[PDB]
């Protein structure tokens, strides 16, 4: 399995590895997979990059 | 945010919704993401569309092809 | 320019042919790129391996 | 519903406000998906990263570098 | 060590594992990266779903659609 | 053709741009599409952001 997750700029270093290490978890334990075979990445998107209805989310929380 | 996965076909409908759950969870819990906003994609590719250390899984015995056939 | 776009399985033939043809004008007109150089594909999900908070599409459609 | 845009990094962040609107608009308006479920990701790929035919975008005189400014 | 091909719907198998091979050794030979760690993903795009210049891939008459037929 | 490789930060621009070419020529080289049409690019990751059985490569890289 191959996890790829983007996310928005603003995690810390220590959310970010959390998360990584959740995500793993999770598809170990959903579908059973080993937690050796189980990439996960995060892809991090500017906020002027990602989108939501049209708006940037630079945009939305200015 | 957007959660992107790749995995060899074979899984269940019920794996699958597993998966979709367990992995919203996961980005709700450890990062306080809105529930509203988890969008999670998975794609089944086909045991002779996936290269392990330069071999296809097919030829390696795993996985089934894209009518649903173990090898 | 790269454009994917993922959609839930159910779209015809027709509104695929319109889609990748408004998205790759959108691009063209947006940021000036030479249509020749837009190259614009759908990947297609089941509606049982889309998820919206947790739920499929397949699971939001059968609840109304 | 989710579009993903890789290209080659030198737009602005008008360029990239207008792209994201543009191709909102298109999915609204083509096929009837909601504005609110529509979420699109740009991706800023360096000139030393993109290849055309073979040569990187940098060897052929386009886009900038992952400092900001290139030939 | 990830790679992700996309691409029109049409090629073999034997054409896949060609692509997944020759991929593989590009990378390793390239920047010496582990063999055994190297993912190769293709991603077969059936010919109503992609664009050439705004036109679909059917419309010009090339690759198979998501049953495998071609556009005679 | 589309080819996307992630890749840990790290490499140079030298290396890269072999990457490349090489990634090119291998695709021309094995189902003979031209070579105008195949598109290549590299995305890097940060050791932050990139695990391996659960953890990410800058915590293995601690010690």
């Amino acid at each position: 399995p191959n996890i790829e997750m983007f996310v928005v700029e603003g995690y810390s270093d220590q959310q970010k590895e959390a998360l990584v290490g959740a995500l793993t978890q999770a598809t170990v334990e959903a579908i059973g997979a080993p937690i050796d075979s189980v990439r996960v990445w995060l892809t991090e998107v500017p906020a002027t990059q990602f989108g939501i209805g049209g708006k940037t989310v630079a945009a939305i929380a200015a | 945010s957007i959660i992107q996965v790749t995995f060899i076909a074979g899984r269940t409908e019920l794996q699958k919704e597993r998966l979709i759950a367990a992995l919203t969870d996961a980005a709700v819990d450890t990062v306080g993401i809105e529930r509203a906003e988890v969008r999670v994609i998975l794609k089944d590719i086909p045991n002779t569309d996936y290269g392990i250390a330069g071999q296809t899984a097919r030829s390696l015995g795993r996985g089934v092809d894209r009518h649903g056939r173990a090898p």
